[PDB]
RNA sequence: GGGCCUGACUGCGAGGCCUGCAAGCCGAGCAGGGGCGAAAGCCGGGCCUAGUGAACCGGUGGUCCCGUGUGGAAGGGCCAU
RNA sequence: GGAUGACCCCAGGCGGUAGGGGAGCGUUCCCGAUGCCGAUGAAGGCCGACCCGCGAGGGCGGCUGGAGGUAAGGGAAGUGC
RNA sequence: GUGGAGCCUGGGAGUGAGGGCGCGAGCGAUAACGUCCGCGUCCGAGCGCGGGAACAACCGAGACCGCCAGCUAAGGCCCCC
RNA sequence: GAGGGGUUGUGGCGUGCCUAUUGAAGCAUGAGCCGGCGACUCACGGUCGUGGGCGAGCUUAAGCCGUUGAGGCGGAGGCGUAGGGAAACCGAGUCCGAACAGGGCGCAGCGGCCGCAAAGUCCGCGGCCGUGGACCCGAAACCGGGC
RNA sequence: UGGUUCGUGGAGCCAUGGGGGAAUCUGGGCGGACCACCGCCUAAGGCUAAGUACUCCGGGUGACCGAUAGCGCACCAGUAC
RNA sequence: GGGGGGAACCUGGGGAACUGAAACAUCUCAGUACCCAGAGGAGAGGAAAGAGAAAUCGACUCCCUGAGUAGCGGCGAGCGA
């Protein structure tokens, strides 16, 4: 399947590594959506910044 | 629910057309054959899929094209059947040619080629061939393209 | 065509492949046709010369 | 008995995906010196047969 | 009538005319490489309508696609005629 | 209309060869049937001005006949001159 | 313009001997119940009905069934009638 | 037994049936009359439609086991899930082409995960086609082996 | 020449009427002309159950016939003629 | 020991034509009908000088399938492993 990840809460005030995770996802703007793949390396960062993103499970 | 309730659905068991059975049927006398001529006869016409009254037939004036083959016939060579990634969605873990023939998507005696229609999944996929796009997709999705021979 | 008006092929003198078919009255034009035609193999124009059909 | 494939049709014609019958244009087997390149070129492409004739040839190919 | 020429193009082909089929016919435009022109442009033979013959079978040039365990070869295919 | 042909109102169509379609009738046989009709008379025959059906037909009654016949609903054809 | 109109797709055909008539021509002889096209019509298939003495195709007119009712069409209204 | 049945005097109307035909009561075919026999079928395959089953799947064949008018097992295989190309091949594309050009042939359901429908396929039924003699009857003939 | 799907086809394989005519495993045949490589097999002696075919015969059983049907024959029929 | 017979079945030796190809000759019908010899309750075949690509299989026969595929074919009609 796939992922549609949407940055809904700001990284401002969260640790550097959660900030970097968004950089790894390509999430730069709030409410920016990206339709990623569903692999554990791509999924691990999403679980890291879970509290900042809103994940859709598009196929 | 006894034997006398056992009916077929309306129109399931249609009656037959019986011709040559009298004026009131609409099929009497000539049995809906018309009057005379070759078509009315027992044995009828030459095959209407082909015969065209004696002229060179539509099909026979078209030219041939391609290799038709020589005796001793077909050359034995590896045969590839494509299977789209979309048809792998149902599987978990590992897909091989054998699993795909059981599932009914790959035919026996056919080598397996993955084609890129659909979305790849993080499956291990053992195949004899992969299309350019199926390979690319299967990598990006965390799959393991296992190439066979 | 006739016996005096033969059919012929034009042959690219550089790669030798016959590329064009045409005719000529060999009583009025006895020498071989030389003609510059585009050769799709050489992908350029070329002296094509008359060759037996 | 089971119907036999007509091999003349098989050797001349192909049933496309949607059920069209495709064949090679006639008229460029020989006699080509005086034919415009347009004629030779377009007669080298396939054409789709007229509906009635396509439906007769399809019946000759009952196992494609 | 004259000068330069070979577009008597290669790859295609929107759209049609005609039409029972199969055929026949017209064709702008795009690309290749050209011809003439200062240029706009024109050029896919000929003022036009006849000058013709579907398939099968085989010839020839190309191609290098198939090659009956394998590499070749035989023989085919494909393009052209 | 009312609700699904439940029947009713209105309107229109309804000559017909080849021919297309639809709805039926009847014949033989199977299931229904270890049932049911039958000597208080089966089937078949002969009548009928009677009933039902547009019709093919089906009832019913009388006479003959003397032992079989076979429902609703389905199934299959050596099925109608 | 809602018509047994039209259009698309598919199943089944039959027909591929027409004929009369009116008009337009050709052929024939400004002959033929002649012939060959064109437009229309009817017969074919309306040899059902009225008229035309009788008579497929001229006039009138498109027969679902019934009526010991009415109105008309052509043609008729001295007798047959 | 206010009806009905039989008969038919007169009056009106009225050109057999079937077949073949442009057209037949036709002086064109056939039939003396009656009774019985007498002509569109079956198999396999195809195509289309239709009634169901299941559906990215559907289905078994021969057999085997059971039954003795009991059914089941059997997945070999078949069709479908991908096409384009003469093909090597590539593949949601492919083929032609130098082309990233153009063109040919191709490639994408309804409802609040659940139903509904469905590709497809299986079986039944029906129409029609193919192969058989294929609606029935009919030659004159041809051939074989005998007399 | 035949057999094979193979109709002379690139025509091998199996068989053999004619001609020529070997070898004994380092022998020989085959894998579709042919060559090489790589394999497969052992010719020119013979026999061999079972699974398969048929139905004169016996039996069982029919959505098989019911005396113009069912076999040509239900019967003194392959008879009468 | 042989002889001859036996419905159909079987092997072998010979082997048509109508027909189909909408004419016809190759082709088809068909190695069928038929003739002959022989066998037997069966007959044939059978233990690889096979298959043919699986680095594989393992006598023969028979059914299903492969498959109306591969091919064959006045590359027609058709034939068909
Ligand atoms: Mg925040
Ligand atoms: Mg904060
Ligand atoms: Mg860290
Ligand atoms: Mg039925
Ligand atoms: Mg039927
Ligand atoms: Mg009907
Ligand atoms: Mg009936
Ligand atoms: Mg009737
Ligand atoms: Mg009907
Ligand atoms: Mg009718
Ligand atoms: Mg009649
Ligand atoms: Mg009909
Ligand atoms: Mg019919
Ligand atoms: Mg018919
Ligand atoms: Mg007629
Ligand atoms: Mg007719
Ligand atoms: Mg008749
Ligand atoms: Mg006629
Ligand atoms: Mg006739
Ligand atoms: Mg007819
Ligand atoms: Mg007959
Ligand atoms: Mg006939
Ligand atoms: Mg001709
Ligand atoms: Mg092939
Ligand atoms: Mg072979
Ligand atoms: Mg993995
Ligand atoms: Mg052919
Ligand atoms: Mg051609
Ligand atoms: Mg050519
Ligand atoms: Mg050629
Ligand atoms: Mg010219
Ligand atoms: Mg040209
Ligand atoms: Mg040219
Ligand atoms: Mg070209
Ligand atoms: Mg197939
Ligand atoms: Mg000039
Ligand atoms: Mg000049
Ligand atoms: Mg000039
Ligand atoms: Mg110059
Ligand atoms: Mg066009
Ligand atoms: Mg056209
Ligand atoms: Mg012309
Ligand atoms: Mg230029
Ligand atoms: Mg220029
Ligand atoms: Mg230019
Ligand atoms: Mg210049
Ligand atoms: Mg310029
Ligand atoms: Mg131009
Ligand atoms: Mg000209
Ligand atoms: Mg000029
Ligand atoms: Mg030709
Ligand atoms: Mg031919
Ligand atoms: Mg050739
Ligand atoms: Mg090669
Ligand atoms: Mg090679
Ligand atoms: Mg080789
Ligand atoms: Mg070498
Ligand atoms: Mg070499
Ligand atoms: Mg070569
Ligand atoms: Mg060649
Ligand atoms: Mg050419
Ligand atoms: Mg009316
Ligand atoms: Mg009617
Ligand atoms: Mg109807
Ligand atoms: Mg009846
Ligand atoms: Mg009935
Ligand atoms: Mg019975
Ligand atoms: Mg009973
Ligand atoms: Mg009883
Ligand atoms: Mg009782
Ligand atoms: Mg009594
Ligand atoms: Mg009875
Ligand atoms: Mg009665
Ligand atoms: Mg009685
Ligand atoms: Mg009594
Ligand atoms: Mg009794
Ligand atoms: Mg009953
Ligand atoms: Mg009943
Ligand atoms: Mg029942
Ligand atoms: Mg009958
Ligand atoms: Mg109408
Ligand atoms: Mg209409
Ligand atoms: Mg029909
Ligand atoms: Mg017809
Ligand atoms: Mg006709
Ligand atoms: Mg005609
Ligand atoms: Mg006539
Ligand atoms: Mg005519
Ligand atoms: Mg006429
Ligand atoms: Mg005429
Ligand atoms: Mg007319
Ligand atoms: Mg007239
Ligand atoms: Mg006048
Ligand atoms: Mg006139
Ligand atoms: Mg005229
Ligand atoms: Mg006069
Ligand atoms: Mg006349
Ligand atoms: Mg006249
Ligand atoms: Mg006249
Ligand atoms: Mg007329
Ligand atoms: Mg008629
Ligand atoms: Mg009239
Ligand atoms: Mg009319
Ligand atoms: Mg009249
Ligand atoms: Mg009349
Ligand atoms: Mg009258
Ligand atoms: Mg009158
Ligand atoms: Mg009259
Ligand atoms: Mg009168
Ligand atoms: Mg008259
Ligand atoms: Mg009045
Ligand atoms: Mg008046
Ligand atoms: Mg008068
Ligand atoms: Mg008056
Ligand atoms: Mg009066
Ligand atoms: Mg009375
Ligand atoms: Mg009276
Ligand atoms: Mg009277
Ligand atoms: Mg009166
Ligand atoms: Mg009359
Ligand atoms: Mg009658
Ligand atoms: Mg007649
Ligand atoms: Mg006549
Ligand atoms: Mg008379
Ligand atoms: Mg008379
Ligand atoms: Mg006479
Ligand atoms: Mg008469
Ligand atoms: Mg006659
Ligand atoms: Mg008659
Ligand atoms: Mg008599
Ligand atoms: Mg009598
Ligand atoms: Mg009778
Ligand atoms: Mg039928
Ligand atoms: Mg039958
Ligand atoms: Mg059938
Ligand atoms: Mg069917
Ligand atoms: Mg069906
Ligand atoms: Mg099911
Ligand atoms: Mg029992
Ligand atoms: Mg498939
Ligand atoms: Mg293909
Ligand atoms: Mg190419
Ligand atoms: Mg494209
Ligand atoms: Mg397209
Ligand atoms: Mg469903
Ligand atoms: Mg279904
Ligand atoms: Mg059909
Ligand atoms: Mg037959
Ligand atoms: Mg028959
Ligand atoms: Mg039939
Ligand atoms: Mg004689
Ligand atoms: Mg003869
Ligand atoms: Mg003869
Ligand atoms: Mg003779
Ligand atoms: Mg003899
Ligand atoms: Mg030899
Ligand atoms: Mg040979
Ligand atoms: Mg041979
Ligand atoms: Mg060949
Ligand atoms: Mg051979
Ligand atoms: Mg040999
Ligand atoms: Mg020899
Ligand atoms: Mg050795
Ligand atoms: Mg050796
Ligand atoms: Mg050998
Ligand atoms: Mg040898
Ligand atoms: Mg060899
Ligand atoms: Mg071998
Ligand atoms: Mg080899
Ligand atoms: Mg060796
Ligand atoms: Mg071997
Ligand atoms: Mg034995
Ligand atoms: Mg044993
Ligand atoms: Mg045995
Ligand atoms: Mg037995
Ligand atoms: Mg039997
Ligand atoms: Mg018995
Ligand atoms: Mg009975
Ligand atoms: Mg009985
Ligand atoms: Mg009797
Ligand atoms: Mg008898
Ligand atoms: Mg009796
Ligand atoms: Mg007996
Ligand atoms: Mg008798
Ligand atoms: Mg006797
Ligand atoms: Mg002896
Ligand atoms: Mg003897
Ligand atoms: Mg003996
Ligand atoms: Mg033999
Ligand atoms: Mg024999
Ligand atoms: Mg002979
Ligand atoms: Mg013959
Ligand atoms: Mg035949
Ligand atoms: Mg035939
Ligand atoms: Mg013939
Ligand atoms: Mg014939
Ligand atoms: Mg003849
Ligand atoms: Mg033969
Ligand atoms: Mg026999
Ligand atoms: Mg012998
Ligand atoms: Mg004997
Ligand atoms: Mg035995
Ligand atoms: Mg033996
Ligand atoms: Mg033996
Ligand atoms: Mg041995
Ligand atoms: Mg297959
Ligand atoms: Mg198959
Ligand atoms: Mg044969
Ligand atoms: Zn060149």
């Amino acid at each position: 399947p796939r992922l549609k990840v949407k940055l809904v809460k700001s990284p401002i005030g969260y640790p550097k590594d959660q900030k970097a995770a968004l950089k790894a996802l390509g999430l730069r703007r709030l409410q920016q959506e990206r339709v990623l793949e569903d692999t554990p390396a791509i999924r691990g960062n999403v679980e890291k910044v879970a509290h900042l993103v809103r994940v859709e499970v598009v196929e | 629910m006894k034997l006398s309730d056992l009916r077929p659905n309306p129109g399931a068991n249609k009656r037959r057309k019986r011709v040559g059975r009298g004026p009131g049927s609409g099929h009497g006398k000539t049995a809906t054959r018309g009057h005379k001529g070759q078509k009315s006869r027992s044995g009828g016409l030459k095959d209407p899929r082909r015969f065209e009254g004696g002229r060179s037939t539509t099909l026979m004036r078209l030219p041939k094209r391609g290799m038709q083959g020589q005796v001793p016939g077909e050359i034995k060579r590896p045969r590839y059947q494509g299977v789209n990634l979309k048809d792998l969605a149902r599987f978990e873990g590992e897909v091989t040619p054998e699993l795909l023939v059981r599932a009914g998507l790959l035919k026996k005696g056919y080598r397996l080629k993955i084609l890129g229609e659909g979305e790849a999944k993080p499956l291990k996929v053992v195949a004899h061939a992969f299309s350019k796009s199926a390979l690319e997709k299967l990598k990006a999705a965390g799959g393991e393209p296992v190439l066979l021979e | 065509a006739s016996e005096v008006r033969i059919k012929l092929l034009l042959e690219c003198t550089e790669c030798k492949r016959r590329n064009y078919a045409t005719e000529k009255n060999k009583r009025n034009t006895p020498n071989k046709l030389e003609l510059r035609k585009y050769c799709p193999w050489c992908r350029k124009h070329t002296v094509h010369r008359e060759v037996k059909i | 008995p089971k119907m036999k494939t007509h091999k003349g049709a098989k050797k001349r014609v192909k049933i496309t995906a949607s059920g069209k019958v495709v064949a090679m244009k006639t008229g460029k087997r020989h006699l080509n010196w005086q034919k415009s390149g347009k004629e030779i070129r377009q007669k080298g492409r396939k054409f789709v047969l007229a509906k009635p004739e396509a439906e007769r040839i399809k019946l000759l190919l009952p196992y494609e």
